[PDB]
């Protein structure tokens, strides 16, 4: 392909004065032909209506995401508390027995099994989860779903060293 | 078309600009040639009524959206009114705004008639000749017209890759 | 502010382009707003859809509801249906927004159909703008398919049945490819774990983007190639009559957009539509009279219903009836963009035109349009068989046979009728052009005769008979009160009259303005 | 073909504007292609993302794998991870395509960073193009956020941990609003059933569309406002030197696009990236040293790591440490578009400029750029502390302290060093301007001296010492071989020479052509 060199002649900078004058005159005539400059009430009403409609529309649009992080939804032993104040270890009827069940990783066997003090070592690290014996083993659909729910909890896991 | 264009009337400046853009305007007349009359005041009151109605309906929409019982309890006479009331308020508000705008345009904005002067049809011959010459020199300068092997290889490679 | 304008002009120096675009003139006519209606509907669809995407979950894994709607508690169901019920009942106002979305989509379909019909009637599809017509046809087809994909995402049993029937039957019925296409689309058998996510992605990503880009292309083409105009006094094949953009045209467009948003909101909030909660989750073993999907693809269902059962059997193979339905719909697809070339080759006309033709001047094209619209209407109403036989006590078989004979015997009748109709309209226009406007006043003529007292529209002969004019395609006032007939009442508003001087001055100003306008238009 | 061109001309009448744009001249320099690479990478991301959407399923309902990967059979897992595994292993070449997508995203990030650096160095951000700089800052921020959302859809341990830490801690740590934003985003607690679908929708629909529209706007602005150019022999503030479009510009762009696609494909096929199958499904109880997310937001992680633990406790309230990190990142966001205003109100310069400045000419701006780049590099390398201590046996605490102290002590050192470096470069340029460029040849001078034998670059005085020239901001050769002294060896290809006449003719033709080009450029 042959090589070439060319010059563009930018013609940059401010526009030609005639075009500016024509545009300014056209805009000024269009704006002042409406005679809205001498109607304060009409402009005020238009502004108030536009503002009210805009605020209402945006509030309605944004209303689908607002939730209260402080409403009592989780039942407890002292009434109902917000999610952020609970971690799944709170007793529910004032005297529940919760075992520090450890994970197993097997499907046929229960996902969690009870823990004995003798089954530890001088430098053993283990992971435990709340059991809540009324849950039951993973046989029925409800029990399996409850076990999965207790498994998926951010503030649930606890170390025992 | 001269530096003496300063101190020039707005209407004639607009006409000159239209001439540069090829648009001639006829019958540009104000909607109220007569001086201030009670008819114009009645018209402005009427157009303001629609805007006030739109604002009031928007405020009512905000109030109902903030303070309405919308949780399901049907098993009430009120839960069956959330969506209808929302739609009613929204439509009334913006429809009042629209009708106010159209009435203001119709009874206040002056009418006009203009001509465009299409300049349709085929382009000017000089432009066609210049474009044809540019394209021909660009293609002929490539010299590929006398290279069958290069073009064939390029086509085969492009087809195989595609 | 002057400072900002000066800075912008010094920086970007946009003067000529702004002046060139701002001084453009648009034709003024009520029929010319039937595209902005569809574009505003499209804007509403996009805004609602971009809102709804924040509360959906397209999954086919079976789950339990245990939500708020008590009658549906403890029923295994699709996750997507659960998300749809959530946005319909649990989120404040979600039902309103989704109903607005659906109603706006229906408005979009109706508006595009009406706009296409108007364009076909006006005959602007000639040589200068045929590519625009092809683009419009492709837009219609893609919009129709995307809308068909619309009501299927909340996979209730009704939408599930519709998509099952259509896709599974037609795709598997292909004579040659057949099973390959269906297995590619669904990933195996008909009920697939990937069908809903694929449909969701296709409905939100590819088709809307292609549609928006092609709409932009269509608008650019109509922007560059100047719009046509109806014949009139100051109208000619080398100029355009209308209004400038800045003072009027944009303001009217904004007002119209606000008005359509208002009517959409009002009617969407007033009318319930697609109550999925009343329905149930889709299962293969549940079926009922719930049928007749959305009305803008309804012709395919009607054609499937009406077709006679013809089948062919050769060596270990079988081609079912619906293949004919596929052939017919493909032929309808092909014919829509091929019409301009067919007409050009049939009539042998290769001339440029910037002036449209009124509907009563071209009998053949109007007859073909009546042909097509009658065929579409009879196809649409044929598949309303269940509702028609239910509301009105009519036999289902009887209505089916009525349709079966109608789509073949009705078309020629309306074709001939509309041909005669156009000829009669042309004859009436010629008769109006011959004599004066019928004033509806009769005189006794003491010698004993009754006359009509025609009002001539122009020059008359020495004997008082109007000099005949020449037809030019311009509309004429059929009623006397349309033209002249000075009868404007007093200057009051509703209860109190104004000053006589004010009324006289206003009457003089109005008469002078109208006379000056008509004189300027006629002289130009 | 002639007929098609004639029809096109007769229909749309485009010749003038087409001739206008087709005759546009673009500047020629290697540094001017660092945006085309980013645009081509963006095209690659778009096409791959269009492909990937046909096999994904964003659902958080727990399922079982029971697929083909034996070491992962029978494990409770999220649906999206199963779909990702399906795309990686059970589709012919899907892993290749997703690897191409990820590598292309990294390509895009690196390209945009390099392009921004080159723009900042050249100083084209002055008055004529400030809005372009603001748009570029917005593009960088939006692209960085989109890239952050990218690697999070296949919710493995790495992505889950990263999103959990960043989003949960930062959003919940907001002093005033805090929990409201987190609950709005996640719909309640952190692990939500709607989080992943929302992220998927935001990654496919909103951000890509906004990015594409803004990229088109930036390209249009750089198209209208003519590109700058380096100072040179035939260059001035009222003209542009380069090549036309048709024979060179588009062809080079296409070749570069093909080459970038080639390097992306090669390096994607060679290098494994993000092996999610080696990872596991996300659970709150699994965690390890897996950290340090994608390298274009790694600075936020480093800032979180190095920040000292300062906290404030007043009446039943507590503001944690990461709020300072949020303040720092917000200020970094704010400063990026506000730099040109600060410079123009600090130096008091309000003049237009179409010619750039070479980096060694302006010491202060280069020093500030070195400041910023050194800060970014030291912050980025701090977050990679674990790999530093692992591959190289170094104390973790020692490396953390080194990063902490260096964030304060290193910046001034490099600032001063680069200031001295720029001053020295200016001094060297002045010195090479004063005398002839060194030829590297010495002479014995029988009387007993040694001379450099400078080669003058222009006019020479009566004494043989070239008269001083003037600096014009133009680069000058520093080596003899840069200028034509002795080159162009024999006309053979690799083993056999050609005829002497042909070689001589080629040599003289090349010399004549180069001399003619230089004379034409210098005179004009
Ligand atoms: C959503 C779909 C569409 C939209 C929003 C749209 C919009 C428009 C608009 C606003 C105009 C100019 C004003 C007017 O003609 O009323 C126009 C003109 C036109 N449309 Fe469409 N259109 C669509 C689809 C179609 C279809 C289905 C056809 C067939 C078509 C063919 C044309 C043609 C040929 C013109 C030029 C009319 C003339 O030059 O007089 N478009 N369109
Ligand atoms: C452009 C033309 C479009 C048409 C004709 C259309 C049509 C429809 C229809 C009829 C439904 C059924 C609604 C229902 O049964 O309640 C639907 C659902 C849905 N569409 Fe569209 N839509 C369009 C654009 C979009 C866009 C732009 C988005 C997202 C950006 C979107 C996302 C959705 C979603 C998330 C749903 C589920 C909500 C629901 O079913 O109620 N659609 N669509
Ligand atoms: C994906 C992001 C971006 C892409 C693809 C892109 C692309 C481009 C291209 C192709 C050019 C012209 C050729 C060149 O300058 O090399 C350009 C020019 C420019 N870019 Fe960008 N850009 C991006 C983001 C940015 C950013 C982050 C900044 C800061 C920026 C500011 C500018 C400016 C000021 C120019 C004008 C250069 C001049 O006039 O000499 N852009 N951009
Ligand atoms: C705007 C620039 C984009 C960025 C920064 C981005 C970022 C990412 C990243 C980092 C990944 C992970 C790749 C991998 O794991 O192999 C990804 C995957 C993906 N992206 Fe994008 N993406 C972008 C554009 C798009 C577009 C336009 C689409 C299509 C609408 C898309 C859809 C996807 C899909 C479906 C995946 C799944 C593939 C996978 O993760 O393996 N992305 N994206």
């Amino acid at each position: 392909i042959p090589e070439e060199i060319s010059i563009q002649e930018r013609h940059d900078g401010a526009s030609r004065e005639i075009d500016r004058k024509t545009v300014v005159a056209n805009l000024t005539d269009a704006f002042e032909g409406s005679t809205i400059r001498r109607r304060k009430l009409i402009g005020l009403s238009f502004g108030v209506g536009m503002g009210a409609f805009g605020l209402g529309t945006l509030v309605a649009f944004a209303g689908g995401l607002i939730k209260n992080p402080w409403k009592p939804v989780v039942p407890t032993a002292e009434g109902k508390k917000a999610v952020l104040w609970t971690s799944g270890w709170t007793p529910r009827y004032q005297g529940e027995t919760i075992y520090l069940a450890r994970a197993t990783g097997t499907e046929d066997g229960p996902p969690f099994i009870k823990m004995r003090p003798e089954d530890m070592d001088a430098g053993g690290m283990e992971t435990v989860f709340p059991w809540r014996e009324s849950d039951g083993d993973g046989t029925t659909v409800e029990s399996h779903h409850k076990l999965q729910e207790i498994a998926m909890g951010i503030r649930n896991p606890v170390m025992l060293i | 078309d001269e530096a003496a264009l300063a101190a020039m009337s707005n209407q004639e400046l607009l006409a000159l600009g239209g001439k540069l853009d090829g648009v001639r305007i006829a019958y540009k007349e104000p909607r109220w040639p007569v001086e201030g009359t009670k008819a114009e005041k009645r018209a402005e009151r009427s157009v303001a009524v629609w805007l006030l109605l739109g604002g009031v309906f928007g405020l009512a929409l905000l109030l109902i959206f903030l303070f309405w019982p919308w949780e399901f309890k049907a098993a009430d006479f009120i839960y069956s009114l959330t969506t209808p009331l929302y739609g009613l308020t929204f439509g009334l508000s913006i429809l009042s705004i629209a009708i106010g705008a159209v009435l203001y345009q119709k009874r206040f904005i002056p009418e006009e008639i203009s001509i465009q002067e299409r300049h349709d049809g085929a382009s000017r011959e000089i432009d066609r000749k210049t474009v044809v010459a540019n394209l021909t020199d660009a293609f002929e300068g490539s010299t590929i017209r006398r290279r069958k092997l290069i073009g064939l290889s390029f086509g085969v490679g492009m087809g195989a890759f595609g | 502010l002057a400072r900002q304008a000066e800075d912008i002009d010094t920086r970007y120096h946009p003067s000529a382009a702004l002046r060139r675009q701002l001084n453009k003139v648009f034709p003024t006519h009520w029929s010319f707003l039937l595209g902005e209606i569809a574009l505003y509907s499209f804007v509403v669809l996009l805004i609602t859809g971009v809102y709804l995407t924040l509360f959906f979950d397209p999954s086919m894994v079976d789950v339990t509801y245990n939500g708020v709607y008590q009658p549906l508690r403890g029923v295994e169901m699709s996750r997507a249906y659960q998300s749809a019920l959530d946005i319909s009942f649990e989120v404040r106002g979600g039902l309103f927004v989704r109903q607005i979305h659906h109603w706006a989509a229906l408005m979009f379909a109706a508006a595009i159909m009406v706009h296409l019909a108007r364009i076909f009637f006006t005959g602007a599809f000639r040589r200068p703008r045929e590519t625009n017509w092809v683009i419009g046809s492709l837009l219609l087809i893609l919009a129709m398919f995307e809308g068909y994909f619309g009501y299927s995402l909340p996979d209730d049993l009704l939408s599930g049945l519709g998509l099952r029937a259509a896709l599974s039957s037609i795709t598997l019925g292909m004579p040659v490819i057949g099973t390959w296409l269906h297995w590619a689309l669904f990933g195996g058998d008909f009920p697939g774990t990937i069908l809903i996510p694929r449909l969701y992605a296709l409905h939100i990503l590819l088709l809307p983007g292609i549609i928006l880009a092609l709409i932009g292309l269509h608008l650019a083409l109509v922007w560059f190639q100047k719009h046509t105009q109806f014949p009139g006094p100051g109208r000619t094949e080398h100029n355009v009559v209308g209004v400038r953009v800045m003072p009027v045209f944009a303001f009217k467009s904004g007002a119209f957009f606000a008005a359509i948003v208002g009517v959409l909101g009002l009617m969407g909030g007033l009318l319930q539509i697609n109550p999925i909660w009343n329905l149930g989750p889709y299962k293969p073993s549940q079926v009922s009279a719930g049928s007749q999907p959305d009305f803008y693809m309804m012709w395919t269902e009607g054609l499937a219903r009406i077709w006679p059962p013809w089948e062919f059997y050769f060596w270990h193979h079988t081609i079912p009836a619906p293949v004919w339905v596929a052939v017919i719909m493909g032929l309808v697809f092909v014919l829509l963009p091929a019409y301009p070339f067919l007409e050009k080759r049939f009539t042998g006309d290769y001339a440029h035109h910037n002036l449209l033709q009124r509907p009563r001047d071209v009998p053949v094209r109007t007859a073909i349009g009546a042909m097509a619209i009658a065929f579409y209407m009879v196809l649409t109403l044929a598949a309303m068989n269940d509702i028609i036989a239910l509301k009105f006590h009519i036999s289902l078989n009887a209505t089916t046979w009525i349709g079966r004979i109608g789509m073949v015997i009705l078309p020629p009748f309306v074709y001939f009728i509309t041909y005669r109709w156009c000829i009669g309209l042309q004859r009436s226009d010629r008769s109006v052009l011959e004599h004066g406007v019928e004033t509806g006043i009769i005189k006794r003529l003491p010698h004993g005769a009754y006359i009509e007292l025609h009002q001539p529209l122009g020059p008359v002969d020495e004997h008082g008979h109007p000099i005949p004019l020449q037809y030019q395609g311009a509309p004429l006032p059929k009623r006397m009160n349309k033209l002249g007939s000075a009868g404007s009442p007093g200057s009051g508003s509703f209860l109190f009259a104004d000053s006589a001087a004010e009324d006289a001055a206003l009457r003089e100003a109005g008469h002078a303005a109208e006379q000056r306008a008509l004189a300027a238009l006629r002289e130009h």
